[PDB]
RNA sequence: AAAUGUAAC
RNA sequence: CGCGGGGUGGAGCAGCCUGGUAGCUCGUCGGGCUCAUAACCCGAAGGUCGUCGGUUCAAAUCCGGCCCCCGCAACCA
């Protein structure tokens, strides 16, 4: 079946993996460490530079947060299906009865888009307004203009200063604060875009919701997206699993392809 | 762009622009040359704009020789200061060029290509220029 | 310079370093040229005055180490982008006095 | 360097002193002192130069000692390392060679513990 | 004169 | 744009002035106590001294140029 119709960017780029604890407390954080070890056992299984750049360990172990940069070819395309809540059903490390508690953890997967650092004050979009200042100074305030008042036409930010006497000392601070808002307003719209995206992938439903559940009683590793249940927790929650994501990747082609 | 990697002194007196060139007045590498018809301090900005003008015309191929080098620092006092308080800061570097110098040379390129590339490069320079081709007079030097 | 260098076929440029050569010879014996086979030159290979086949009665008057031709890489717009974004370190001033 | 390249301990019985030679152990000590007929209990300070050169001449010709012995053992290891056999590999990685366990121990070959 | 141990008998 | 103060392990500071040895606290790692965590105990690891230079036999240190950061100054019309 000609798998050669739909296009996608980002599939080959590099991805961030943000794994956090969810429902469960200290034992939930424990399983967040079990999940990361899996994405580190499997990222070695195709030779991918998995860097650790932020984490917060749990008291009894694991990771309350753990944020990683997984570099290589095809990183995001392989792992984009790991985003959501992964549920556990096991006997905790913090109980001597052997009663089973159902906890969950969360995983975020973001491809990096050639990041930032780019804009710098170019004149075609700046209308500069000059005129006379306002306040003390004598006959010089009256005569010499010296109050620079710039207007950034595309973004609308208008920072306007009169502090030093020369409009050119005033030109300096006017330019040096327009940038501090051209950068502030872009860094907002990008981190406002970083919280609207991340809030969806993790899903507040980290009690029990989206992706997978891992049975430690009978070993039923199941993905509720399709259905496929199996006993490969030994071979998956203790190593790689690049072949058991294939149906989640294959059933997601025929999801888009057949319609 | 072009500027010395290091120097003995940061700042240099302005000097003068008398006379025809001391040397560099004959084609020495390529097939065609761009000769300066009037004196000036040629900025590294102007040099590099002429260069980019030529490679972007050739698109791929040819060889350009830049025979002038901006080693002379250019000094300017900050805007709105008064006279005195020392010499201004170095803002750039220039190549002193006098009438008769071969500034650029091209090779590996057709005549019409060489004529056109050097013409466009002449438009990037603050002086009148003349296009020349290698001669026996040049080879005899 | 007889022949077309293979480097030229690959896009290069034949830099004709010497278009003549200095020679001791008799006036009755003056050749009109000296042929040079440059077709073997890649980017970037070079020929020297030692590689010159001299006709009878003519003697090389420069060091045979003297290079006479070279095939160089061509100008390329693809390099402009890296050259424009290439940052230059500001010139260092050579120290005088208790600094040197 | 009295015998045989090494200056054997004086004040000690000749049989024990001879063991301070690379290639001569206690076994070869009782051997050379018989075939030269020298009392094994006598001290090296009490040897006769007759007995010295007697013990010397025999010992330096019967067995390979010191430098030449070190040269062979190394070449024997140099060969195993070059022919690329399993015995060689262990010598190249400095790991135990006689089938010893390496999950623990192996410290004489591996050297003091490198922390992680 | 010495803290804590969540969440499925 | 002036003036004078700073950049030293992961974090925060000392070391300069009288040049040759980079130290303190927390932290990181390995081991113990405990049923387990903290705390506590034992041991260990960790620094281009912002750079580009060079003074000197020798620079974290002294002396210049640059890149950041901190405080002050910017008045009479
Ligand atoms: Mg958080
Ligand atoms: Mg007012
Ligand atoms: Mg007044
Ligand atoms: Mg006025
Ligand atoms: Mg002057
Ligand atoms: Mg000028
Ligand atoms: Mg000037
Ligand atoms: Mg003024
Ligand atoms: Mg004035
Ligand atoms: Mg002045
Ligand atoms: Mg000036
Ligand atoms: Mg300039
Ligand atoms: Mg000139
Ligand atoms: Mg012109
Ligand atoms: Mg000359
Ligand atoms: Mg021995
Ligand atoms: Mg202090
Ligand atoms: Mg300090
Ligand atoms: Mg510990
Ligand atoms: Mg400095
Ligand atoms: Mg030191
Ligand atoms: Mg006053």
């Amino acid at each position: 079946q000609v798998l050669l119709l739909p296009k996608d960017p980002d599939d080959e780029r590099n991805a961030f993996l943000e794994v956090r604890a969810g429902t469960g407390g200290d034992e939930a954080a424990l399983f967040a460490g079990d999940l990361f070890r899996m994405y580190s056992r499997y990222a070695e299984a195709r030779r991918w530079r998995v860097e650790i750049m932020s984490a917060s360990e749990g008291e009894h172990g694991g990771y309350k947060e753990i944020i990683a940069k997984i570099s290589g070819d095809g990183v995001y395309g392989r792992l984009k299906f790991e985003s959501g809540g992964h549920r556990v059903q096991r006997v905790p490390a913090t109980e001597s009865q052997g009663r089973i508690h159902t906890s969950a953890c969360t995983v975020a997967v973001m491809p990096e888009l050639p990041d930032a650092e780019l804009p710098d004050i170019n004149p075609a979009d700046l209308r500069i307004d000059t005129f006379r200042s306002s306040g003390a100074g004598g006959q010089h305030v009256n005569t010499t203009d010296s109050a620079i008042r710039i207007t950034h036409l595309p973004t609308g930010i208008v920072v306007e200063c009169q502090d030093e006497r020369s409009q050119h000392k005033n030109k300096a601070k006017a330019l040096s604060v327009l940038g501090a808002r051209i950068h502030a307003a872009e860094m907002a719209k990008r981190q406002q875009a970083e919280a609207s995206t991340r809030r969806n992938l993790l899903g507040s439903g980290d009690r029990s919701d989206r992706n997978r559940t891992y049975n430690f009683p009978q070993g039923r590793v199941t993905d509720h997206r399709i259905n496929l249940t199996l006993y490969r927790l030994d071979e998956v929650m203790e190593g790689k699993l690049d072949m058991l994501i294939e149906p989640i990747i294959q059933e997601h082609q025929a999801d888009q392809l057949a319609a | 762009m072009l500027m010395p990697r290091r120097m003995k002194y940061r700042k240099q007196q302005r000097g003068r622009l008398k006379g025809a060139t001391k040397g560099g007045d004959y084609v020495a590498f390529g097939d065609y040359g761009l000769v300066a018809l009037e004196p000036a301090w040629i900025t590294a900005q102007q040099i590099e704009a002429a260069r980019v003008a030529m490679v972007r015309h050739f698109r791929r191929g040819g060889k350009i020789f830049i025979r002038i080098f901006p080693d002379k620092p250019y000094t300017k006092k900050p805007l709105e200061v008064r006279m005195g308080k020392g010499k201004g800061n170095v803002e750039g570097y220039v190549a002193v060029v006098k009438p008769g110098r071969v500034m650029f040379e091209v090779a590996g390129v057709t005549e019409e290509q060489a004529m056109e590339a050097l013409r466009i490069a002449g438009h990037k320079l603050p002086i009148k220029t003349k296009i020349v081709r290698r001669d026996a007079y040049d080879e005899a030097q | 310079f007889v022949g077309t260098p293979a480097g030229v076929r690959a896009g290069g440029v034949l830099q004709e370093i010497h278009r003549d050569i200095l020679v001791k010879v008799s006036p009755r014996n003056i050749p009109e040229f000296i042929e040079v086979d440059v077709s073997g030159l890649e980017i970037g290979d070079s020929l020297h005055a030692s590689d010159l086949k001299l006709p009878p009665g003519v003697e090389l008057a420069v060091s045979p180490e003297e290079t006479i031709a070279a095939v160089v890489p061509p100008e390329d717009v693809e390099k402009l982008a890296e050259e424009a974004a290439a940052e230059v370190a500001e010139p260092e001033v050579i120290k005088k006095g208790k600094e040197e | 360097a009295r015998i045989a390249g090494v200056e054997i301990p004086r004040n000690k019985r000749v049989d024990v002193a001879l063991t301070y030679i690379y290639g001569i152990g206690k076994a070869r000590a009782k051997e050379a002192l018989e075939k030269t007929g020298i009392n094994p209990a006598t001290r090296v300070k009490d040897l006769t130069e007759a007995e010295v050169v007697r013990l010397r001449e025999y010992v330096e010709n019967t067995w390979k000692l010191e430098g030449e012995l070190r040269a062979e053992v190394a070449a024997n290891i140099k060969r195993l390392m070059d022919i690329g056999c399993y015995r060689g590999l262990r010598h190249r990685r400095g790991l135990p060679v006689r089938g010893q366990r390496t999950r623990t121990n192996a410290r004489t070959r591996k050297g003091p513990r490198k922390t992680v």
